[PDB]
RNA sequence: UAGCGGCGAGCGAACGGGGAGCAGCCCAGAGCCUGAAUCAGUGUGUGUGUUAGUGGAAGCGUCUGGAAAGGCGCGCGAUACAGGGUGACAGCCCCGUACACAAAAAUGCACAUGCUGUGAGCUCGAUGAGUAGGGCGGGACACGUGGUAUCCUGUCUGAAUAUGGGGGGACCAUCCUCCAAGGCUAAAUACUCCUGACUGACCGAUAGUGAACCAGUACCGUGAGGGAAAGGCGAAAAGAACCCCGGCGAGGGGAGUGAAAAAGAACCUGAAACCGUGUACGUACAAGCAGUGGGAGCACGCUUAGGCGUGUGACUGCGUACCUUUUGUAUAAUGGGUCAGCGACUUAUAUUCUGUAGCAAGGUUAACCGAAUAGGGGAGCCGAAGGGAAACCGAGUCUUAACU
């Protein structure tokens, strides 16, 4: 039979070398390096789908803590106020309101202070 | 080619009805005046091959 | 089991276990595979490292040099070396049991009946050995791709059918399942039915 | 029903292992062999009954008995085999003609196994007690 | 299997059965009838081959296209639709094929017969001596000296001889069977340097012969010996007249041929590594597997501006390659310069298990025949009964005097 495997091995290498576009040096030219770099990129992508959800929550928290201290209350007070006022607004939306609508954030702060007092 | 039988195991083992193998006991060939007669009397009759060593016997006796 | 005839429009009584058996597909597939394996010639070979023309001398010494260890230029990892598992001429023929072969023929002849791929006539002769006469007769029968089983040896029919690739002519003894499947229509002489029923009980 | 509509039965054809063709196949680099043994080596393995250097079972145990040449030329006969002869008489030459005992056989017993439904004269053969009762009940006549 | 066997590893019959194929004769000696069968040789005649060869059917139109054998119509041949070539895929263009024939000459094989030689048949006899056997030492027999038959003989010996002798697995007796010490003999069987025809779920230029090519060459070795690499323009050379730069160069630009010259001989298709030119973006206060997640800006396209794409990627969170071997490797443990191509659990026969299919207390044939993947063939094998070392007994059997 003598299966000649040039076509298959070429398309299998070109599948990797297309994924390795933009990489420096032999990481975009050489199959042994590129395949070794694509697997690591999939590992990092699997990891950073988890770390995206951490890093944005951290950003949102730091923006709420800043706008709340601008209105004269800490973050942990303000979240405890919104829990005691039962306000179930997540802190993506709190960071968005804290940026674009500072009046509504002030009203949320006054609800939280009245929930603590 | 055919498998060749291990001729010592063919001289030492016999297949029974359900596929088990009978065999003679050891320790009954010499040095017999110091052994109790109870021991010898429980060594004269043939015993069955145990489950552990039944695989090596079947490997040695492919033609039953 | 009754087979109506095409030309004289009579009937013919046959065995229902022969011409009305249910189709055992796995049996028929086993027999058709064994037939196509029996046709298989199996004439090939490659050379091993034993059979490659060369010398059994080490191309370089074992150690000291910086190269990889090597013992033979006939090595199957070298260029123009041996094949690792080089082939031999082997026989691809399979055993088919006799009752399985007859079960397959009784299955596919029952299926040709149920698919109306079976035509029964009393006689099918051509006067002179001419393919023009045979193609005219098959056009009058509205047949192109056909197997023609005759319980006799008709030489003019063999000669008039030898050049047509759509048409094959067999004796009733020389029938095979892969042809009975590979042809679109099958025309049987009533004598060929009697002989097939005798062979197939 | 054409050649491109046939298909085998389910579970008839199994694919078969192909060792050393990737991680996903399961049979990866080692191919069911583990690592760095004698068993993993090409042609490696020990012979039958080898227990290490321990004395194997077929030599720990003693030989016994001998082989009777007469047993190879003796045979046992069912009662169901008595109808397969012709003439209603059963000899050695009749059973050998019926291809039951074989040519080199010189002695045969009839054993209560199966059942007979016809009177059969038995001549020159041993008969067990239950076969004697079944033959004589069916009309037979055991003689010599 | 029986056996052989440090009774280990392993070696491994025969009897008997089924088949292919079959063929028997002569001298040890005289006569009687005498040339009578057969065989060899050599002629002749006929037939059949072989070694050159001959005939050999049947198609046009139109469209695309460089070119028709292609597409679409309409016909015709076929004992020829095997195959190959022809400017793309041809039953009908060519060579062939089916079929039909053909040899001055040489030669094979059959018969028939001529000639030469050969003896045929009948009767009465004869019946292979340093031989069989033995002792010693070895070898062959499946049989390793074992209780070892049988066969061979280097050595030493050494019979009887038809009223006799050999064998029947130590040996003796009885019985059966055969006649050594002289020879000849076809077939079935084994192989392929070579020739012809055909075939391939064989290769298709790192494959297949080492060798598709001036290859057992170049080359290496004192020598025996070792032993490569290297295929493809196009349908057809129509293989580039002529002009120009240049050294009366190389090389190139035109022109020309051609369907095509990014088919120009360093010639089909021309991938990758590798090396360049151009454009966009980023980059000279910035530290590490070089990415990933976020993400500004810039450039470019689309668009009903809706805003999406694409390229780049300032800054920023996290983040020490792969393989192997290991208790455990970023490891400063191994391996890999890179690319492309090749490169490793197969095959045969036995055996067991599972699945699946067929028949079912039965199932199945091998050899072989057969024109033949059919059918026949049931030698045989496995199973339906086991126990016991065995004789033997038998749904029981063994143990034991006998089993509660
Ligand atoms: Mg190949
Ligand atoms: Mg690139
Ligand atoms: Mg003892
Ligand atoms: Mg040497
Ligand atoms: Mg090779
Ligand atoms: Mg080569
Ligand atoms: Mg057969
Ligand atoms: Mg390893
Ligand atoms: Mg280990
Ligand atoms: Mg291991
Ligand atoms: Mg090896
Ligand atoms: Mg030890
Ligand atoms: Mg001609
Ligand atoms: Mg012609
Ligand atoms: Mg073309
Ligand atoms: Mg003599
Ligand atoms: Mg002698
Ligand atoms: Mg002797
Ligand atoms: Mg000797
Ligand atoms: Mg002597
Ligand atoms: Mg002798
Ligand atoms: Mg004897
Ligand atoms: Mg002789
Ligand atoms: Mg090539
Ligand atoms: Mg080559
Ligand atoms: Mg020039
Ligand atoms: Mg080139
Ligand atoms: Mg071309
Ligand atoms: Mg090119
Ligand atoms: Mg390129
Ligand atoms: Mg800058
Ligand atoms: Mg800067
Ligand atoms: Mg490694
Ligand atoms: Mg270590
Ligand atoms: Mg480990
Ligand atoms: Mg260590
Ligand atoms: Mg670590
Ligand atoms: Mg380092
Ligand atoms: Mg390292
Ligand atoms: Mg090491
Ligand atoms: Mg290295
Ligand atoms: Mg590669
Ligand atoms: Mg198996
Ligand atoms: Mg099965
Ligand atoms: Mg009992």
């Amino acid at each position: 039979a003598r299966v000649k495997r040039g076509v298959i091995a070429r398309a299998r290498h070109k599948k990797i070398l297309k994924q390795a576009k933009g990489y420096y040096g032999a990481r975009s030219r050489v199959y042994r390096v590129a395949f070794q770099a694509v697997i690591k990129a999939g590992q990092y992508a699997y990891r950073d789908r988890r770390q995206r959800k951490r890093q944005f929550r951290q950003l949102w928290i730091a923006r709420i803590n800043a706008a709340a201290r601008q209105n004269g209350i800490s973050y942990s007070k303000f979240i405890n106020g919104l829990k005691k006022a039962s306000v179930e607004i997540d802190r993506k939306i709190l960071a968005d309101i804290a940026v674009f609508d500072k009046v509504a954030f002030t009203a949320l702060v006054e609800k939280a202070k009245a929930a603590l007092a | 080619p055919k498998i060749k039988t291990v001729r010592g195991a063919a001289k030492r083992f016999k297949k029974t009805g359900k596929g088990g193998f009978k065999h003679k006991h050891a320790n009954l060939r010499h040095i017999l005046t110091k052994k109790a007669t109870k021991r010898k009397r429980h060594l004269r009759p043939k015993a069955m091959v145990s489950k552990g060593d039944l695989g090596l016997v079947i490997a040695c006796l492919p033609y039953a | 089991m009754e087979l109506v005839l095409k030309d004289a429009q009579s009937a013919l009584t046959v065995s229902e276990t022969t011409f009305g058996r249910d189709f055992n597909e796995a049996l028929v597939h086993q027999v058709v595979v064994a037939y196509a394996a029996g046709a298989r010639q199996g004439t090939r070979a490659q050379k091993t490292r034993a059979e490659v023309t060369g010398s059994g001398k080490k191309p370089w010494r074992q150690k000291g040099t910086g190269r990889a260890r090597s013992g033979s230029i006939k090595s199957p990892i070298w260029r123009s070396g041996g094949v690792t598992f080089a082939a031999r001429p082997q026989d691809h023929s399979q055993k088919v049991n006799k009752k399985m072969y007859r079960g397959a023929l009784k299955s596919i002849l029952s299926e040709l009946v149920r698919q109306d791929r079976l035509i029964v006539v009393e006689k099918f002769s051509v006067e002179a050995p001419k393919t023009k006469l045979l193609a005219q007769k098959l056009k009058d029968m509205a047949l192109e791709d056909v197997l023609i089983i005759t319980g006799e040896l008709d030489e003019n029919l063999f000669l008039a059918a030898r050049n047509l690739h759509k048409v094959d002519v067999r004796d009733a003894t020389g029938i095979d399942p892969v042809s009975l499947i590979a042809f679109d229509k099958v025309v049987m002489t009533a004598d060929a039915v009697k002989q097939v029923e005798e062979m197939l009980a | 029903m054409r050649l491109n509509t046939l298909s085998p039965a389910e579970g008839s054809k199994k694919a078969g292992k192909r060792l050393g063709r990737g991680i996903g196949s399961g049979l990866g680099k080692t191919g069911g062999r583990g690592h760095k043994g004698q068993k993993s080596r090409s042609g490696g393995g020990v012979r039958r009954g080898f227990e290490g250097g321990q004395m194997p079972l077929y030599r720990r145990l003693p030989k016994f008995g001998f082989t009777s040449r007469k047993a190879a030329i003796t045979a046992e006969i069912r009662l169901s085999d008595l109808a397969k002869v012709e003439g209603g008489v059963v000899d050695l030459n009749t059973l050998k003609a019926a291809n039951i005992i074989g040519i080199q056989i010189e002695f045969a017993k009839v054993i209560l196994a199966g059942e007979v439904t016809t009177p059969v004269t038995v001549r020159g053969l041993r008969v067990t007690k239950g076969a004697r009762a079944a033959i004589e009940a069916a009309g037979g006549k055991i003689e010599e």
